[PDB]
RNA sequence: GGCCGGGAACUCAAAGGAGACUGCCAGUGAUAAACUGGAGGAAGGUGGGGAUGACGUCAAGUCAUCAUGGCCCUUACGACCAGGGCUACACACGUGCUACAAUGGCGCAUACAAAGAGAAGCGACCUCGCGAGAGCAAGCGGACCUCAUAAAGUGCGUCGUAGUCCGGAUUGGAGUCUGCAACUCGACUCCAUGAAGUCGGAAUCGCUAGUAAUCGUGGAUCAGAAUGCCACGGUGAAUACGU
C-alpha cells in the first residue's frame, strides 16, 4: 500500500516505494520500453516476482540514482526485496530461500601501495 | 560610500553596537550591494567573523 | 644540503618580494591586448634593470631548517620526512596515520 | 586446490529465462569485462540458428554441443621419470564447459565477415561434427586413442 | 628498516597529541615556525631541567606551551622571574603572547624522556652502561610500571663495530594499541662519537 | 611559438644594432644571450656568439624574422 | 539566519563543544535551530620515507578535518552578550557569522 | 576519375574520395563537399563530371600532390642553405626534437639491422 | 530550476553504541579438541580489506634529509654571478603507454559515479575564433560557488578483411597558454603526412572476485610542464579434476 524499502548496489542509492493495484513501471518519472525497455536486463527490475503475480496487480514508482548503470538496476531488485513487506509472511521466508534480501557485498578493493590495481604486481622475473 | 561604508579588505574597522561593541577587527569581505562588512573580532584569541553594518562598526 | 643554497633562498625571498610581490601590473598586465607600437615593448625594456633572480619564476619551495629541493610537499612547507618528523613526535595537530 | 578443496560459486543465469545452463557460455563468450555488447552479439547470434532451423532454442543448441562432447582428454601424470600423456575420462559435468572453449575461439579463427557472422558459420557447422571446430577435438583423440594404456 | 614507533600510532585514541590547534593551510607555516625552533631553546636552557612531553597548543591569535618538567624549582629559579625570561625571548620572536604552563609530574622516575638522558647524562664519564640502566630500570620495576624494554646504540664500550642490546622486563606491547607504553630517544656527541639511546616503558590498559 | 605579442631581445643586443648601422664592418661583435631573438633590422650582421666554451660566428639572412641566435650558435660537440 | 559555524579537526573533541553552546544559550537566549553538521573532511597524503632510495616506502598519514554548524534561529541580544568573548572548545577555530 | 591529374577516386564514398589526395586532410575534406552541397555517404557512382570542374575551381585555391611536394622540400633546401642545427640535424639521420633519441627514436634511425 | 511553502516519514550527513561467539541442532570422532552441513540474520566461520613487519640474516643501502669521530681544503676542494649540460647516440636491457580494427574508426540522439583540490588563485554567463582559447566578469578563502559537458554503453545507420575510412610516429607550416626567457629546451590545439606492424620463437610476468579485464577522472608537485604515481568510479569472467 504505502511502505517502505532500500537497496544500495554499489555506491547506489535508492527509494522504493509499493503501491498496488494499477500496473506500471515507472523508474524516476522514466517509462517502461524508453530508459530500459531495450536495456540487457529489462527482468532484473522485476526478478524475483514471478511466483507472486504484480504485473496486473501491482505498480511501482521507483527512484534510485548514484553508482552505476547496473548498480541502479541491482539496486531496484536489491531495494524490492526489503519492499516486499505487505505479504512479508509470504515474501520474507522465499526471499532467503531465493537469497534476495542479500546486500551482496563486491565492494570496491581499495589500492594497496605497491599492488597496482590493488592485487596487481608488477612484472618481476629472478633477475 | 564613505570611510566606514567604504570597507576595504584587511582595512581594520571598529564595532561599536551589539556583544560586539567596544572591539576592533578586520573586514576581510564586504558587501556594498547587501550593505554589510565581513569582519571578524579577537574574541577569547580566536577571530570571530561576524557581518557589521557601516553604521554598526566604525572605520579604523 | 648546504648552508649556501639555504644561502640563496633568503636572497630569493627579499629582492622577488621588494618587487615581484606586490608590484604586478609593471610586470603583468602591461603587455595585454593594446597597441603593437613599442611603448609597451618600452614597458619590458625596464623589466630588464631589475634582477632576473627576482621573478617568481625563481621560486623554489624549500625546507626551512635543512634546504632540500626535490620531494617536497607545501600543505606543510616542509621536505617530506619532516612530515614524519612531526608524525611520529606530534608535532602537527591531527596529524595521525591514516588507518584505511 | 592443495588442501582447501573448494568448488565453483554460482552462475548468472540467462535474463531471457532462468538457466545456468546457457549461461556458462555467456561468460565465456564475453571479453574484457563488457556482458552488455557481448550478450546482445550472442543473442543475434541466437537469431542466426533459431530462422536458420527454426526448431528450438534449448534443444536446437544442446545438439550441437552433445554430439561434440569428448567422452575423453590428456593431461600429465607422474609414474616414473619423464613425460608421459594419460588418456583421461571427463566428467559428463566437466565435458560441456571445456567443450564450449573449442568453440569460443572458432569464433576468433576463420573471419568472414564480422564477429556475430565469425561466430555464425562456425556455430552453424559443430551441429554436424564436419566443422572445423571439431575438427581440432578428434585430432586430440586421435593422439588419445594412440596412448590408451591406463585400465 | 624496522620499529615503528608505538607513539605515532596511538596518539589520540589512547594518549593525547604534541601538538593540538586548527590552521587553515595558508597559516600552516606560520604556527608551525614558531613551534621548532623555541622548544630548540627550550631544549637549550631546560636540558637539565628534567622535562617529558611539551605539548604547544596555540589557539587562533594565541600560544601556550605545556611544559611537563619534574624540578620546576630550577625551572622558575627564585620567585618565578626565570619562567617570564622564558617569556620575553618568545614573545617578541612569534609575535603572540605566548603564556607558559609548566605542568609537572609526582614522579619523575617513571617517564620514557628521563631514563633515557639518564645513562646519556652518565655517558660522557665512561660508566659500565649495564649497572647504569639496570638501576634505573629495576627502580622503575618496582614502582608500578609492569613492563620495559630499554635501549642504547653506539659504539659502546669504545667500541669501533656495530653493536646494540635490550634488556627485557615485562610486557612490551607492539602488536596491541590498546595498552600504554611510552618512548623517547635524545643522543650523547663527544670526542668520540655520538652514543644513542631509546626505550620502552609500558604504564597499563584500558 | 612564444607569443604574437612580442618576442624579446636583450638591451645590449638592442644598442649593438643601432651601432651597426652608423658605423659598420670593423670586427665581428661579442654577445653572451643565445636567446635573443633575430628581427629584420640586424641584416649582414657577423655576430660571434656564446656557445658556453668560445664564441661562434654568425651571419644573417632575412628568413631569421621569428629565429633564434642560437640554431647557427650550437653547444652539443659529437665527435 | 545567524550561524554559528565551528571547525576542527577531531569529534571527540568537538563533542563538548556542541554541549556547551547550546545549553548556555539556552539559559540566555534559548532561540536555536539545532547542531547541523557537515560531512567529515580527509586529506590523506602518501608520503616517501627511505632517505635517498626505494620508492615503495609510502606510509598512509592524513590529518582529519570535521565541520559543525550551531545555527541559532533568531538575532538574540543576550545569547551573543553571555557567549561572546566565551568558547570552551580549545585550540579551535571559531566562526560566529552574525 | 581526374582528381589533381592522376590520383583517383576508387570507388569509395566520396569524403574518402578528397582524403586520398596529397595535400589535403581532416577538415578541409569535410569542407570541400559542403561547399560542393553534395553529401558525405555518397559514392562516385553518383558523383559525375558536372560536379569535377566545381571540384576543380574549389580545390584551385589551395597547394596540391605535385605543388606541396615542391615547397616542403625548398623550405629544407632553405633550411640546408641556412645550414644550422636544423640544418644539419636532417641529413644526419637523427630526430630533431625534444624527443628521448638515446634509445627509442627508431624513425630517423630506421631498423636495427646493423 | 526541490524553485517558493510544507514535512521529521525517507535517502543522505555525522556521532555513542547495539550486531558474531562455533551461541544452537545432528552425524562422526578418544565424555575433549574439531571439520563441516541445518537454522535465522546485514553478514558464518580471522564477515571483505587495511594498519601493526617477533628473535634475527644479508657486519644488505644511504655521510647526498639531519647528526657526528678522524681526514684534508680553509687566497681553496669554500663563495658569487652570466651560458651549456643533466634533455647528449651505432647499439642493449627494464618498467610503463599506443595500435596491430568491425566486440571497430566515425557523426548525431541519449544514460549513469565517488573521492577531493581551491585566493599575489580555482573560474559561472556573455561576444567572437574551424578549433585551442583571448578579452570581460558573478560567485567562492568552500555539501551553497567553480573546477566539472565523465567515457566506454545504448539507437539509427554507415563501410566489408584491405596495411586498410585500421594506427599514430615522423616531419614542414600557422598559432593558443606559462613565464625575464620556449634556439639548444615546454605542453596543447589545429593544418598537412601517414612508414613498422594482421597476435610475435626458446623463455617468462600478473591474478582466486567486483580480483582479471577494459573505459573514464581527480589529486600531490607547481609560473608552465605526466603515457609516471597515489586515489576514485563504470561494466564485468574462466578455472583451482589433483600435490
Amino acid at each position: 500500500n504505502q511502505y517502505y524499502g532500500t537497496g544500495r548496489r554499489k555506491s547506489s542509492a535508492a527509494r522504493v516505494f509499493i503501491k498496488p493495484g494499477n500496473g506500471k513501471i515507472v523508474i524516476n518519472q522514466r517509462s517502461l520500453e524508453q530508459y530500459f525497455g531495450r536495456e540487457t536486463a529489462r527482468m532484473v527490475v522485476r526478478q524475483p516476482l514471478e511466483l507472486v503475480d504484480m504485473v496486473e496487480k501491482l505498480d511501482l514508482y521507483i527512484t534510485v540514482k548514484g553508482g552505476g548503470i547496473s548498480g541502479q538496476a541491482g539496486a531496484i531488485r536489491h531495494g524490492i526485496t526489503r519492499a516486499l513487506m505487505e505479504y512479508d509472511e509470504s515474501l520474507r521466508s522465499e526471499l532467503r530461500k531465493a537469497g534476495f534480501v542479500t546486500r551482496d557485498a563486491r565492494q570496491v578493493e581499495r589500492k594497496k601501495v605497491g599492488l597496482r590495481k590493488a592485487r596487481r604486481r608488477p612484472q618481476f622475473s629472478k633477475r | 560610500p564613505r570611510p566606514k561604508t567604504l570597507f576595504e579588505p584587511g582595512e581594520m574597522v571598529r564595532v561599536n553596537d551589539g556583544p560586539f561593541a567596544d572591539f576592533n577587527g578586520v573586514v576581510e569581505e564586504v558587501d556594498y550591494e547587501k550593505s554589510r562588512l565581513k569582519v571578524s573580532v579577537s574574541i577569547f584569541g580566536r577571530a570571530t567573523p561576524v557581518e557589521l553594518d557601516f553604521s554598526q562598526v566604525e572605520k579604523a | 644540503a648546504k648552508q649556501s643554497m639555504k644561502a640563496r633562498e633568503v636572497k630569493r625571498v627579499a629582492l622577488a618580494d621588494k618587487y615581484f610581490a606586490k608590484r604586478a601590473e609593471l610586470k603583468a598586465i602591461i603587455s595585454d591586448v593594446n597597441a603593437s607600437d613599442e611603448d609597451r615593448w618600452n614597458a619590458v625594456l625596464k623589466l630588464q634593470t631589475l634582477p632576473r633572480d627576482s621573478s617568481p619564476s625563481r621560486q623554489r619551495n624549500r625546507c626551512r631548517q635543512t634546504g632540500r629541493p626535490h620531494g617536497f610537499l607545501r600543505k606543510f612547507g616542509l621536505s617530506r620526512i619532516k612530515v614524519r618528523e612531526a608524525a611520529m613526535r606530534g608535532e602537527i595537530p591531527g596529524l595521525k596515520k591514516a588507518s584505511w | 586446490p592443495r588442501r582447501r578443496v573448494i568448488g565453483q560459486r554460482k552462475i548468472l543465469p540467462d535474463p531471457k529465462f532462468g538457466s545456468e545452463l546457457l549461461a556458462k557460455f555467456v561468460n565465456i563468450l564475453m571479453v574484457d569485462g563488457k556482458k552488455s555488447t557481448a550478450e546482445s552479439i550472442v543473442y543475434s547470434a541466437l537469431e542466426t540458428l533459431a530462422q536458420r532451423s527454426g526448431k528450438s532454442e534449448l534443444e536446437a543448441f544442446e545438439v550441437a554441443l552433445e554430439n561434440v562432447r569428448p567422452t575423453v582428454e590428456v593431461k600429465s601424470r607422474r609414474v616414473g621419470g619423464s613425460t608421459y600423456q594419460v588418456p583421461v575420462e571427463v566428467r559428463p559435468v566437466r565435458r560441456n564447459a571445456l567443450a564450449m572453449r573449442w568453440i569460443v575461439e572458432a569464433a576468433r579463427k576463420r573471419g568472414d565477415k564480422s564477429m556475430a557472422l565469425r561466430l555464425a558459420n562456425e556455430l552453424s557447422d559443430a551441429a554436424e561434427n564436419k566443422g572445423t571446430a571439431v575438427k581440432k577435438r578428434e585430432d586430440v583423440h586421435r593422439m588419445a586413442e594412440a596412448n590408451k594404456a591406463f585400465a | 628498516g624496522q620499529k615503528v614507533h608505538p607513539n605515532g600510532i596511538r596518539l589520540g585514541i589512547v594518549k593525547p597529541w604534541n601538538s593540538t590547534w586548527f590552521a587553515n593551510t595558508k597559516e600552516f607555516a606560520d604556527n608551525l615556525d614558531s613551534d621548532f625552533k623555541v622548544r630548540q631553546y627550550l631544549t637549550k636552557e631546560l636540558a637539565k631541567a628534567s622535562v617529558s612531553r611539551i605539548v604547544i597548543e596555540r589557539p587562533a591569535k594565541s600560544i601556550r606551551v605545556t611544559i611537563h618538567t619534574a624540578r620546576p624549582g630550577i625551572v622558575i629559579g627564585k620567585k618565578g622571574e626565570d619562567v617570564e625570561k622564558l617569556r620575553k625571548v618568545v614573545a617578541d620572536i612569534a609575535g603572540v603572547p605566548a603564556q607558559i604552563n609548566i605542568a609537572e609530574v609526582r614522579k619523575p622516575e617513571l617517564d620514557a624522556k628521563l631514563v633515557a638522558d639518564s645513562i646519556t647524562s652518565q655517558l660522557e664519564r665512561r660508566v659500565m652502561f649495564r649497572r647504569a640502566m639496570k638501576r634505573a630500570v629495576q627502580n622503575a620495576m618496582r614502582l608500578g610500571a609492569k613492563g620495559i624494554k630499554v635501549e642504547v646504540s653506539g659504539r659502546l664500550g669504545g667500541a669501533e663495530i656495530a653493536r646494540t642490546e635490550w634488556y627485557r622486563e615485562g610486557r612490551v606491547p607492539l602488536h596491541t594499541l590498546r595498552a600504554d607504553i611510552d618512548y623517547n630517544t635524545s643522543e650523547a656527541h663527544t670526542t668520540y662519537g655520538v652514543i644513542g639511546v631509546k626505550v620502552w616503558i609500558f604504564k597499563g590498559e584500558i | 611559438r612564444s607569443l604574437k605579442k612580442g618576442p624579446f631581445i636583450d638591451l645590449h643586443l638592442l644598442k649593438k644594432v643601432e651601432k651597426a648601422v652608423e658605423s659598420g664592418d670593423k670586427k665581428p661583435l661579442r654577445t653572451w644571450s643565445r636567446r635573443s631573438t633575430i628581427f629584420p633590422n640586424m641584416i649582414g650582421l657577423t655576430i660571434a656568439v656564446h656557445n658556453g666554451r668560445q664564441h661562434v660566428p654568425v651571419f644573417v639572412t632575412d628568413e631569421m624574422v621569428g629565429h633564434k641566435l642560437g640554431e647557427f650558435a650550437p653547444t652539443r660537440t659529437y665527435r | 539566519r545567524i550561524r554559528i559555524r565551528l571547525k576542527a579537526f577531531d569529534h571527540r573533541l568537538i563533542d563538548q563543544a556542541t554541549a556547551e553552546i547550546v545549553e548556555t544559550a539556552k539559559r540566555t537566549g534559548a532561540q536555536v535551530r539545532g547542531p547541523i553538521p557537515l560531512p567529515t573532511r580527509k586529506e590523506r597524503f602518501t608520503v616517501l620515507i627511505s632517505p635517498h632510495v626505494n620508492k615503495d616506502a609510502r606510509d598512509q598519514y592524513e590529518i582529519r578535518t570535521h565541520l559543525r554548524l550551531v545555527d541559532i534561529v533568531e538575532p538574540t541580544e543576550k545569547t551573543v552578550d553571555a557567549l561572546m568573548r566565551l568558547d570552551l572548545a580549545a585550540g579551535v577555530d571559531v566562526q560566529i557569522s552574525l | 576519375a581526374r582528381i589533381a591529374g592522376i590520383n583517383i577516386p576508387d570507388h569509395k564514398h566520396a569524403v574518402i574520395a578528397l582524403t586520398s589526395i596529397y595535400g589535403v586532410g581532416k577538415t578541409r575534406s569535410k569542407a570541400i563537399l559542403a561547399a560542393a552541397g553534395i553529401a558525405e555517404d555518397v559514392k562516385i557512382s553518383e558523383l559525375s563530371e558536372g560536379q569535377i570542374d566545381t571540384l576543380r575551381d574549389e580545390v584551385a585555391k589551395f597547394v596540391v600532390e605535385g605543388d606541396l611536394r615542391r615547397e616542403i622540400s625548398m623550405s629544407i633546401k632553405r633550411l640546408m642553405d641556412l645550414g644550422c642545427y636544423r640544418g644539419l640535424r636532417h641529413r644526419r639521420g637523427l630526430p630533431v626534437r625534444g624527443q628521448r633519441t638515446k634509445t627509442n627514436a627508431r624513425t630517423r634511425k630506421g631498423p636495427r639491422k646493423p
